[PDB]
């Protein structure tokens, strides 16, 4: 025919483009982040943009304004609610009125704005010694690790012309519910990094989608070791992370995938281990309660879960994911492990 | 949350309990008879002549 | 606790429903068909191989002309094929490669797809460009089917289904009730109802107009990954991680037949009836599609042309062919 020839030629042209695209895709480095909630995955993704793509524009930063405020409000609310549960009194009784007003105001707040009234309530609460006593007992409830970051900077944050900084954006907890993907180039190679931490669905229905990735970066919050085991009491948080790592590292879907282990939040760990003993997490631990020996112990507890040890190496690095210079050095570590 | 989930499940079950269900035998007969009127012309049952197969 | 009272009440109502279903199980499908002759050995051959994807294929859907079909792969491509000639008509570059479902509009004017981006994207074939990105689900898109060029229904890992107005991009209706990821849906012939299958191991029948669940069907021991209506609109089939397919009857409100064999312990990914309903075709994790006699529960044939999981399949509206798609990156056309 006439049309039939053109349809054949169209198909052949599609075939060429598909082949060229596949050849470019076979050359890219694909990195999947995994790890428990709050372990640092979305922070690492943002750090790749800051390091390799010049960070965030001012207009991009303006868009995190509303989540900075929502994060801040939810942090102080969490501390106040815990005072009732832990039976902690205010340092000044007048703060009870402020606490009441906190809840009234939080319902009336408009996104992207914080009234001077609400800012003053939060400031007075955060300064109160009873609120601070509860904050310092955060291992007994659920409190995100950026709480003090924002609350200590409330004066700057609350200005009507406030524009979030890049560090502010790094610290935000925006809960996307879908996959997050970032692309960059590092030494003439195309990298793609994925984070599914926002997905609340059933992991067994899509983990196999990542069979074939070059490497997994598994993130662990070192500072989770002393969190009290509460409603669900099968395992403490660190042992839940160990069970997930055991599952991933030894997974049939990742036989040919390099396993990188980021033992993250080392800055919070270094401070916690001064007053909170590792035995809270590992009752059998008989070493000293110091940064170096306790960190080593955790590293070995995870590395020991590798079952194909003889064929498979774990690339372990201690990180502070909110420190761009620290992440840039760990990134170099990761490059070496995967490219060759 | 969970309590809110149980209330809705209970509400839904209260509706489903009131359904008037047909005998399985009757439904099976109707299923069979629908298939029997048509399986004789079903290409994946009876096969296709080579000359009439558009995928030859 | 009040919590204690609600849990026991739910179990009591589930038991009442179980008893009422039992009170209507006066006979079984196997008895009713005892006198029908077996279909005999079904032996189909691969007639067309659709080569082009470079990674796992996750879904496919036939156009209503029984000739064109769309496939979706995590190579990041939606390909529209002319199955008669194997020519590629379109190769659409997705914005997110993590696709899990696709659909061909009955008119032939649009296709849809989505996945881990939690978005259902609509593509106009008759301008190819992204016409709409339907945002609202909080979990992956697992299945989607057009009612017409203006409305589409979706299922999601967020445990809901939704009906969308494509022009406005808004969810017109949300279908809530499943307690696990929803994996598949199928529209009734008259598009007034649809059924969904979920990781709570149940299937649900939904009223499109009134946005409510009418019936909840139970019996599977693990996730339902695939669901397909029977052509007369009064029954449907499910395929499950529990290595069984089952036939469910709407008006009996209960399971009629299980299709399984002690040999088969792997999961089922996809189910379809042949045009008459005599055959139920199912794709399996073990790389095969098994062809069941829907009336007798005997396995009548096998389709074994793949080197990895059969992830999807579909029968043409004219009944002339079945398509299989696979993690091995191929689709095959059989009859
Ligand atoms: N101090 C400190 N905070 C961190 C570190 N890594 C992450 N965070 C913070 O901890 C919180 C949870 O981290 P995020 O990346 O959102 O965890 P994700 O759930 O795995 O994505 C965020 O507020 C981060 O700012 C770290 O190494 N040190």
């Amino acid at each position: 025919s006439a049309e039939d020839k053109a349809a054949v030629e169209r198909s052949k042209m599609i075939d060429r483009n598909l082949r060229e695209d596949g050849e470019k895709a076979a050359r890219e480095v694909k990195l999947l982040l995994l790890g428990a909630g709050e372990s640092g995955k979305s922070t690492i993704v943002k750090q790749m943009k800051i390091i390799h793509e010049a960070g965030y524009s001012e207009e991009e930063c303006k868009q995190y304004k509303a989540v900075v405020y929502s994060n801040t409000i939810q942090s102080i609310i969490a501390i106040i609610r815990a005072m009732g549960r832990l039976k902690i009194d205010f340092g000044d009784a007048a703060r009870a009125d402020d606490a009441r007003q906190l809840f009234v105001l939080a319902g009336a707040a408009e996104e992207g704005f914080m009234t001077a009234e609400l800012a003053g309530v939060i400031k007075r609460l955060w300064k109160d010694s009873g609120v601070q006593a509860c904050f310092n007992r955060s291992r007994e409830y659920q409190l995100n690790d950026s709480a003090a970051y924002y609350l200590n900077d409330l004066d700057r944050i609350a200005q009507p012309n406030y524009i979030p900084t890049q560090q502010d954006v790094l610290r935000t907890r925006v809960k996307t519910t879908g996959i997050v993907e970032t692309h960059f180039t590092f030494k003439d190679l195309h990298f793609k990094m994925f984070d599914v931490g926002g997905q609340r669905s059933e992991r067994k229905k899509w983990i196999h989608c990542f069979e074939g990735v070059t490497a997994i970066i598994f993130c662990v919050a070192l500072s989770d070791y002393d969190l009290v085991l509460a409603e669900d009491e099968e395992m403490n948080r660190m042992h839940e992370s160990m069970k997930l790592f055991d599952s991933i590292c030894n997974n049939k879907w990742f036989t040919d995938t390099s396993i990188i282990l980021f033992l993250n939040k080392k800055d919070l760990f270094e401070e916690k281990i001064k007053k909170s003993p590792l035995t809270i997490c590992y009752p059998e631990y008989a070493g000293s309660n110091t940064y170096e020996e306790a960190a080593a112990y955790i590293q070995c507890q995870f590395e020991d879960l590798n079952k194909r040890k003889d064929t498979k190496e774990i690339y372990t690095h201690f990180t502070c994911a909110t420190d761009t210079k620290n992440v840039q050095a760990a990134a170099a570590f990761v490059f070496d492990a995967v490219t060759d | 949350t969970e309590k809110d989930k149980l209330k809705m499940e209970v509400d839904q079950l209260k509706k489903e309990v009131t359904l008037e269900r047909m005998l399985v035998s009757k439904c099976c007969e109707e299923f069979r008879d629908y298939v029997e009127e048509r399986s004789g012309e079903d290409p994946l049952v009876k096969g296709i002549p080579e000359d009439k197969n558009p995928f030859k | 606790s009040e919590l204690d009272q609600l849990r026991q009440e739910a179990e009591q109502l589930k038991n009442q429903i179980r008893d009422a279903r039992k009170a209507c199980a006066d006979a079984t499908l196997s008895q009713i068909t005892n006198n029908i002759d077996p279909v005999g050995r079904i032996q189909m051959r691969t007639r067309r191989t659709l080569r082009g994807h470079l990674a796992k294929i996750y879904a496919m859907h036939w156009g209503t002309d029984s000739r064109l079909l769309v496939s979706a792969s995590q190579d990041g491509k939606l390909i529209i094929w002319d199955s008669y000639t194997t020519n590629k008509v379109h190769a659409i570059p997705l914005r997110s490669s993590w696709v899990m479902t696709c659909a061909y509009a009955p008119s032939g004017n649009y296709v849809a797809c989505g996945g881990l981006d939690n978005i259902c994207s609509i593509y106009n074939l008759k301008t190819v460009r992204v016409s709409r990105e339907l945002a609202g689900h909080t979990g992956y898109l697992s299945c989607c089917r057009f009612l017409d060029d203006n409305q589409i229904v979706t299922s999601s890992g967020d445990t809901t289904c939704a009906l969308w107005d494509i022009e406005t991009g808004q969810q017109t209706t949300t279908f809530t009730g499943h307690t696990g990821d929803v994996m598949s849906l199928s529209l009734a012939p008259d598009t007034r109802l649809f059924v969904s299958g979920a990781c709570d191991a149940s299937a649900k029948l939904w009223d499109v107009r009134e946005g409510m669940c009418r019936q909840t069907f139970t019996g599977h021991e693990s996730d339902i990954n695939a669901i397909c209506f029977f052509p007369n609109g009064n029954a449907f089939a499910t395929g499950s991680d529990d290595a069984t397919c089952r036939l469910f009857d709407l008006r009996a409100d209960q399971e009629l037949m299980t299709y399984s064999h002690d040999n088969i312990i792997c999961g089922i990914t996809s189910v379809s009836f042949s045009k008459s309903g005599r055959l139920l075709l199912a794709g399996y994790d073990d790389f095969n599609c098994n062809v069941w006699d829907a009336l007798k529960a005997d396995r009548a044939g096998v389709l074994a042309g793949h080197d990895n999981r059969v992830s999807c399949l579909g029968v043409t509206d004219d009944g002339m062919a079945v398509a299989t798609g696979s993690w091995d990156s191929f689709l095959k056309i059989w009859n």
